[PDB]
RNA sequence: CGGGAAACCAAAGUCUUUGGGUUCCGGGGGGAGUAUGGUUGCAAAGCUGAAACUUAAAGGAAUUGACGGAAGGGCACCACC
């Protein structure tokens, strides 16, 4: 391809060591829980081959002194296919930017997905390690490994998001008004997100650790500057 | 975290509270550590070499991430009488 | 080794073997999960008079059955 | 003692806190202040540790020391009593300022013009500042900290005991984690006395 | 009233003030020739519009230092006259007067100290 | 008042976890509340306890590390079946490869994983995980 | 902390990670606390309590205007003075 890259540049330093070729994953960035800023940063470390999913439209309104308002509220998911997912709900003026800058929220959102094995953990994880739920205003949704060929048994827009998120097969369970599409992504999305949090007893045991790219890379990420 | 032949698999493992030896997870940006600098003995003389711990986001909000460094710093110095 | 897991497992596998549908490593239960269709589908007739030649399309095949 | 020797109390020390009256505690003490506290002074105030708040104050300087770029220790106070104290302290160890109104989005939000990526946040009085202690919670930065006995503890983790309520106790304390911080990885060398005089540091104010 | 300075002026004011106070003046008449100098202004109204307020500013500055503008000269001035401290103030005179406890605070701190006893009577709330 | 003492214990113990605690003292005690405690030592979800005497029915100090995401008690103490165990497990634990449902057996108080082994079974307790 | 749809709630917390004891009532809205039998009552009435039919929303909470012979509000001879 070819329509001329842009010129990035960076406000945050983390920005400058993904940049420079210094963070090359973003595990580096999850590790150390850095906040990430600029939409950039996912874009440079994954996101490259990271596809954007539009999951809904619907329209809303609040009132005017002289009358009426109306405006375009889009509901987008991203994520590789592997182990990585973010979620982005935007309304706007237009659809092109609702849908743009959802893009752009869902990506800073970009969250770890720990997926496991139902038990026998043969040719590498295919389902989940736990089983974890999330709840958004009276929805909740429930994962649960499942065998292999179970695949992701959901509701059309929730296994879009587990399919991104790269879950092969997930049993789920879901309660509250699941009709209000925004709410039941939303926790399905904290479902996942949740499977970091939990500890099993792979986990019990702690480590050195690390001494965070930001303090190695540190002059490295005070340019020239001010 | 394991794989048929021992290998290891799925992507990162995380840092554990230097607290309450609970998985820091991984958005949480409301959580940091604090690297104390060793000293060459005898006294002054910043060398190096980080003594460090990290505290979860929960022990912070919940008005200790000081005190949990003092039972941190004290029980493997500096720090005594506390 | 649970007497009605082995009896009834090997034969399982023994069975699902002797149609090609299955291989060994597999010819355990835990690669059984970890398969699909095509390999069915890939045994009939019809799919196999195009596979060596005599027929040359999966059509042919099927009205020469 | 720890690091080794020296290093202990000094009574050259303990002599300009107690002038400085540091130790002087509130009568409220709270709770997760309690260990600081020595003992209750009769007619209702209560007498710091002064011992506790050296020590902390030691390792406060040594994780100032540790950060690599100076300048990148943020010290921090809207409070009048520590607004030269900060500046001072400023001026001698490499860390940049934040006096006065702090300004909301200072550490979220890129593009604002007091945009700073502090490795370690020290402020002054955690009640007045809790905008800067609420904004450095939002992006993983460690904090030290100002705090008389009844001083939110919530994200700040080393506290240093002080009385706050003011004069030169603040003066002092600042004063002498700029003087420590800089014996430590900086070049005083010799744990060793001040050719500074600590009145730089105090509040100035008025005029007739 | 009926006139109130619009920002765009108002600012300018600010502005030129900041850069430009040892050329600027007491008097309408040349800050408005020294606007042509160092501006570039569109209308000529306008440029008396910005010459007048900053005027008014001028006049107010050399006459108490003012809520939002600063220039070189007047950080000078404030910097030379925060310097003040005399015979001193605290002495406090031979002899601290303790209240006692305060008193006590001492003797069991293991500290000489000169001193003095009025410390007694409670001492309610509200 | 009390019908059961255990429920109370376990109870007591994850809002421990939760705050952040690394203690707790448990009241009253029992031999059930040790023979559980002791199957949650053997795994590691709990430090060291000790049963201190008062002249009355014991309290309980025990010190928990942060293995521990719950310990559940399971009321009423339903009677379990060999192919029920498989069903309780699933029903109440994270995936098939750990975390344990403890019962009750004629042959001791057990995690099932030594439920399963010993071939016995019986009532159910709780779990943990 | 945590709960809840929120308003709120240290209990309305410890609820999908759903299991401390026990008791009661509800399953769209109207028909209806109505009909009918029983019961209690001097009486007035009370308790128990349907259906046929009717109908796609009834309802809750928060958000925002519009609007008020609600409160502080203003502004204009298209308002008064």
């Amino acid at each position: 391809g070819k329509a001329g890259d842009k010129e990035w540049l960076p406000v945050t330093k983390l920005g400058r060591l993904v940049k420079d070729m210094k963070i090359k994953s973003l595990e580096e960035i999850y590790l150390f829980s850095l906040p990430i800023k600029e939409s950039e940063i996912i874009d440079f470390f994954l996101g490259a081959a990271l596809k954007d999913k539009v999951l809904k439209i619907m329209p809303v309104q609040k009132q005017t002194q002289a009358g009426q308002r109306t405006r375009f509220k889009a509901f987008v998911a991203i994520g590789d296919y592997n182990g990585h997912v973010g979620l982005g709900m935007k309304c706007s003026k237009e659809v092109a930017t609702a849908i743009r800058g959802a893009i752009i929220l869902a990506k800073l959102s970009i969250v770890p997905v720990r997926r496991g094995y139902w038990g026998n953990k043969i040719g590498k994880p295919h389902t989940v390690r736990c089983k974890v739920t999330g709840r958004c205003g009276s929805v909740l949704v429930r994962l649960i490994p499942a065998p292999r060929g179970t695949g992701i048994i959901s509701a059309p827009v929730p296994k879009k998001l587990l399919l991104m998120a790269g879950i092969d097969d997930c049993y789920t369970s879901a309660g509250g008004c699941t009709a209000t599409l925004g709410n039941f992504a939303k926790a399905t999305f904290d479902a996942i997100s949740k499977t970091y949090s939990y500890l099993t007893p792979d986990l019990w045991k702690e480590t050195v650790f690390t001494k965070s790219p930001y303090q190695e890379f540190t002059d490295h990420l005070v340019k020239t500057h001010t | 975290m394991q794989s048929n032949a021992g290998e290891f698999v799925d992507l990162y493992v995380p840092r554990k509270c230097s607290a309450s030896n609970r998985i820091i997870g991984a958005k949480d940006h409301a959580s940091i550590p604090m690297n104390v600098a060793e000293v060459d003995k005898v006294t002054g003389r910043f060398n190096g070499q980080s003594k460090t711990y990290a505290i979860c986001g929960a022990i912070r909000r919940m008005g200790e991430s000081d005190d949990s460094i003092l039972r941190l710093a004290k029980s493997h110095g500096i720090v005594s009488q506390n | 080794k649970d007497p009605r897991r082995l009896f009834e497992g090997n034969a399982l596998l023994r069975r699902l073997v002797r149609i090609g549908v299955l291989d060994e490593g597999k010819m355990k239960l835990d690669y059984i999960l970890g398969l699909k269709i095509e390999d069915f589908l890939e045994r009939r007739l019809q799919t196999q008079v195009f596979k060596l030649g005599l027929a040359k399309s999966i059509h042919h095949a099927r009205v020469l059955i | 003692s720890g690091a080794l020797d020296v290093l202990q109390m000094k009574e050259e020390d303990v002599l300009k806190f107690l002038a400085a009256g540091t130790h002087l505690g509130g009568t409220n003490l709270d709770f997760q202040m309690e260990q600081y506290i020595y003992k209750r002074k009769s007619d209702g105030i209560y007498i710091i540790n002064l011992k506790r708040t050296w020590e902390k104050l030691l390792l406060a300087a040594r994780a100032i020391v540790a950060i690599e770029n100076p300048a990148d220790v943020s010290v921090i106070s809207s409070r009048n009593t520590g607004q030269r104290a900060v500046l001072k302290f400023a001026a001698a160890t490499g860390a940049t300022p934040i006096a006065g109104r702090f300004t909301p989005g200072t550490f979220t939000n890129q593009i604002q013009a007091a945009f700073r990526e502090p490795r370690l946040l020290v402020v002054t009085d955690p009640r007045a500042d809790h905008q800067p202690l609420t904004e450095a919670s939002y992006v993983n930065l460690p904090t030290i900290a100002l705090c008389n006995t009844d001083s939110p503890l919530r994200y700040v983790d080393i506290a240093i005991p002080c009385n706050n309520k003011g004069a030169h106790s603040v003066g002092l304390m600042w004063w002498m984690l700029a003087r420590e911080v800089l014996r430590m990885r900086g070049t005083i060398s010799r744990e060793h006395p001040w050719e500074v005089m600590p009145d730089l540091y105090f509040y100035r104010d008025p005029e007739e | 009233m009926g006139r109130v300075r619009t920002k765009t002026v108002k600012k300018a004011a600010r502005v030129i003030i900041e850069k430009y106070y040892t050329r600027l003046g007491n008097d309408f008449h040349t800050n408005k020739r020294v606007c042509e100098e160092i501006a570039i202004i569109p209308s000529k109204k306008l440029r008396n519009k910005i010459a007048g307020y900053v005027t008014h500013l001028m006049k107010r500055i050399q006459r108490g230092p003012v809520r939002g503008i600063s220039i070189k000269l007047q950080e000078e001035e404030r910097e030379r006259r925060d310097n003040y401290v005399p015979e001193v103030s605290a002495l406090d005179q031979e002899i601290i007067e303790v209240d006692p406890d305060t008193k006590e605070m001492l003797k069991l701190l293991d500290f000489g100290s000169l001193s003095n006893l009025q410390v007694t009577q409670p001492t309610v709330g509200m | 008042v009390r019908m059961n003492v255990l429920a109370d214990a376990l109870k007591s113990i994850n809002n421990a976890e939760k705050r952040g605690k690394r203690q707790v003292l448990i009241r009253p005690c029992s031999k059930v509340i040790v023979r559980f405690l002791t199957v949650m030592m053997k795994h590691g979800y709990i430090g060291e306890f000790e049963i201190i005497d008062d002249h009355r029915a014991g309290k309980i100090v025990v010190n928990l590390t942060g293995r521990l995401n719950k310990c559940g008690v399971i009321s009423p103490r339903f009677d379990v079946q060999l192919k029920d165990l498989e069903k309780w497990q699933n029903n109440l634990l994270p995936s098939r490869q750990f975390g344990f449902i403890v019962l009750t057996t004629s042959a001791g108080i057990m995690d099932h994983e030594e439920a399963r082994r010993k071939h016995t079974g019986g009532k159910i307790l709780g779990f943990f995980f």
